[PDB]
C-alpha cells in the first residue's frame, strides 16, 4: 500500500523526467535485455541492439503506461486493467520478469536523476513499481 | 558466474572510483529503508526510525563498510566466489537464518547506488557486468542452503 | 484476481475441513517448520516439536484468519488489515515466507481432502493463498 | 543438498509406490493449470484450453513421464545432482530460457501431487525430505544460470 508521502514522492521524481520519458523507458528496457537475457525471448520481432527504433518506440509506450499509473495511483487496478490482460493472457509474461524491469527502471532513474533518488524516494519508487507489477500479474487464469 | 574480460575491465575500472568508506553504508542503509523487514536483523543498531536516522546511523555506516569489503573480495576472486564466501555463508544461513532472497535484494540495492553515483558512466553494459557479479555473490552466500 | 469460480471452489473445499480447521492449520505450520527451517526463528517462545500445544493453538488462529478471508473474499484488504499490520510492522515477517506457508497449507489440504483437491481447485486455492499473502505483505513501511 | 539416511529411506520407500506412468503428467498438467504463463513453452501440445483438456492431453501425459524420469534419476544420484542434470540445464537455461523460479514451482507441484496421492503417509517429516530433493533438483537444473 502506497502512503500519501509515497504518492508525492513518485509524482515529484517522475515529474523531473519531462521530455525524456520515452528515452528513459527505452533505456530501462535495454538495461533489462542486457542484464537479464531471458527477457529477450518475448521480443523475437524486435531487434534489441543499441539505437533500435523498435526499443525506442516501445520505451515510449512503457513510459506512457507508468505515467498512467502515476496519474491514477489510487485506482491502479482499473487504470492498468487492459495492460494486465495483455501481459498475462496474451503474452504469458512470467511474473518474475516484472521484478527485473522494475529494478532496471530504478537504475535508469538513479542514473539520470541523482538529486531525486534519495533513500526515501527510492523506497517510494520501489513500492510504486511493485504495485504496478502486482496489477500487471493479477490476471493469470 | 561468467564475466568476459571486457566486463571485468568495466567492473574493475568503476570499482576503483568507489568510495569504500561510504558506498557500503549507503547500500545497507537503503536496504533497511526500502525493504524494512530487514531491520529485524539489526535491533542492536539503535535508531532506525526514519530514513535520515538509518542513513546517518554510525553503526549502519560501519557495518556497511564490512559488507562492501566482502564485495571487494568477491571482485578480486571472481573465479572462486564459493570459497571466498564460505564462512559468510555459514554465518548468514546456518546461524542467522537470513532468507537468501535478501542477498539478491542487497546486490540490487548496491547496483542502484552505483547507478546513482556514476550516472551516465553506469552504462547498460556496465550494469550487466555488475549484475553478474552481484548474482554470483548472492549465489555463493546462499551455498549453505543448497 | 479471484474469479467467481475460484471463490466457489475455495469456499467448497474449505467447507469440507469442518471441525478439523485448527488441526489442519497446526499441521501446515509443522510442515513449514520442518521443511523450511528458516521460518522457525520467528517463534523463539514456542516449542515447535510434534504435539506442541503452542503450535496447536496457533494453528487455530491461522485457520480462523483464513476463514475470515474466505468469508470476506471480496474485501480481503479490509478483513485482514490488522493482521497485515501485525506481520509487517511488528513481526517484520519476510515476504518470502508467505509463499512457504501457502505451499504447506496446500500440501495439508491435499493430504486430507483428496476428492476436493482437483487441478481446478488446486489452482483456485493457490490464487486465494497468494491473495491472502499479497494483503499480509502490503503494509511494509 | 543434504538428506539424512532416515530421510533417504522415507523418500525412496514412498517413491517405490509412485505410478511412474501417471504422476509426472499430473504434476506437469497441474503446473500448466495453476501457473498458466508456463503454457508459453508448450504451444505445440495443442488443446490446453481447460483444466480437463490439459490433464487429459496425451502430450502432457507423455512429456510428464519424461520429467518424472529425470526426478527418478535425481533420486538415484542425490550426491551428484549437478552432473545428473547438466544437459537438462543447458536445455532449459541456454536454449529455452525458462526462468529458474519455475523449476521450484514444478518441484512444489510434485510435492502437492505426492501429498494428494499418499495422504496421511505423506507425513511432515516425509515432506521435509522431499523438499530437500526438489530444491536440489531445481538448483542443479539452474546451474547454467549461476
Ligand atoms: C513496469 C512493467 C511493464 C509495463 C508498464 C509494461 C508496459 C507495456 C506496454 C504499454 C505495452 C504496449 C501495450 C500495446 O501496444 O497495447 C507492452 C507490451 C508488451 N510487453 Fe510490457 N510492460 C511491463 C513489463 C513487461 C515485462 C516484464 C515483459 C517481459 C519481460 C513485457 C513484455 C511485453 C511484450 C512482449 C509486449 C508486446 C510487444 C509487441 O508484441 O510488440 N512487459 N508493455
Ligand atoms: C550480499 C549480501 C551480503 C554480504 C556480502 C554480507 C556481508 C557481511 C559481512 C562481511 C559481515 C560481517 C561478518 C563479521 O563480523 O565477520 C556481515 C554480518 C551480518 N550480516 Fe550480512 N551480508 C549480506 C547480506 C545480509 C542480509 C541480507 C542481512 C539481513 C537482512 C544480513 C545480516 C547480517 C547480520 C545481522 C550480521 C551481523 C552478524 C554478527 O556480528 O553476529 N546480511 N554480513
Ligand atoms: C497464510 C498466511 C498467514 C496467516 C493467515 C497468519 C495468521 C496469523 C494469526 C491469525 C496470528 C495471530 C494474530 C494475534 O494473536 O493477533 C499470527 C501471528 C503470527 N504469525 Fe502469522 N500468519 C501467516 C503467515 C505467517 C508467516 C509466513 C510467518 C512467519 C514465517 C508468520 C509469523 C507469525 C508470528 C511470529 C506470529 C506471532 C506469534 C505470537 O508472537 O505469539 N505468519 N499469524
Ligand atoms: C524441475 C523441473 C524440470 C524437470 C526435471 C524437467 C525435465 C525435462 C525433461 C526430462 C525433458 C525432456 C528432454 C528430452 O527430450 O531430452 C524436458 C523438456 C522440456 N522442458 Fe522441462 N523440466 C523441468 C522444468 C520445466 C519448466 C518449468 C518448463 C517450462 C515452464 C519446461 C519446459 C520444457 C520444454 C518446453 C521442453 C521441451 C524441449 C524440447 O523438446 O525441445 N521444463 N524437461
Amino acid at each position: 500500500v502506497l502512503s500519501p508521502a509515497d504518492k508525492t514522492n513518485v509524482k515529484a521524481a517522475w515529474g523531473k523526467v519531462g521530455a525524456h520519458a520515452g528515452e528513459y523507458g527505452a533505456e530501462a528496457l535495454e538495461r533489462m535485455f542486457l542484464s537479464f537475457p531471458t527477457t529477450k525471448t518475448y521480443f523475437p520481432h524486435f531487434d534489441l541492439s543499441h539505437g533500435s527504433a523498435q526499443v525506442k518506440g516501445h520505451g515510449k509506450k512503457v513510459a506512457d503506461a507508468l505515467t498512467n499509473a502515476v496519474a491514477h495511483v489510487d485506482d491502479m487496478p482499473n487504470a492498468l486493467s487492459a495492460l494486465s490482460d495483455l501481459h498475462a493472457h496474451k503474452l504469458r509474461v512470467d511474473p518474475v520478469n516484472f521484478k527485473l524491469l522494475s529494478h532496471c527502471l530504478l537504475v535508469t532513474l538513479a542514473a539520470h536523476l541523482p538529486a531525486e533518488f534519495t533513500p526515501a524516494v527510492h523506497a517510494s519508487l520501489d513500492k510504486f513499481l511493485a504495485s504496478v507489477s502486482t496489477v500487471l500479474t493479477s490476471k493469470y487464469r | 558466474v561468467h564475466l568476459t574480460p571486457e566486463e571485468k575491465s568495466a567492473v574493475t575500472a568503476l570499482w576503483g572510483k568507489v568510495n569504500v568508506d561510504e558506498v557500503g553504508g549507503e547500500a545497507l542503509g537503503r536496504l533497511l529503508v526500502v525493504y524494512p523487514w530487514t531491520q529485524r536483523f539489526f535491533e542492536s543498531f539503535g535508531d532506525l526510525s526514519t530514513p535520515d536516522a538509518v542513513m546517518g546511523n554510525p553503526k549502519v555506516k560501519a557495518h556497511g563498510k564490512k559488507v562492501l569489503g566482502a564485495f571487494s573480495d568477491g571482485l578480486a576472486h571472481l573465479d572462486n566466489l564459493k570459497g571466498t564466501f564460505a564462512t559468510l555463508s555459514e554465518l548468514h544461513c546456518d546461524k542467522l537464518h537470513v532468507d537468501p532472497e535478501n542477498f539478491r535484494l542487497l546486490g540490487n540495492v548496491l547496483v542502484c547506488v552505483l547507478a546513482h553515483h556514476f550516472g551516465k558512466e553506469f552504462t547498460p553494459p556496465v550494469q550487466a557486468a555488475y549484475q553478474k557479479v552481484v548474482a554470483g555473490v548472492a549465489n555463493a552466500l546462499a551455498h549453505k542452503y543448497h
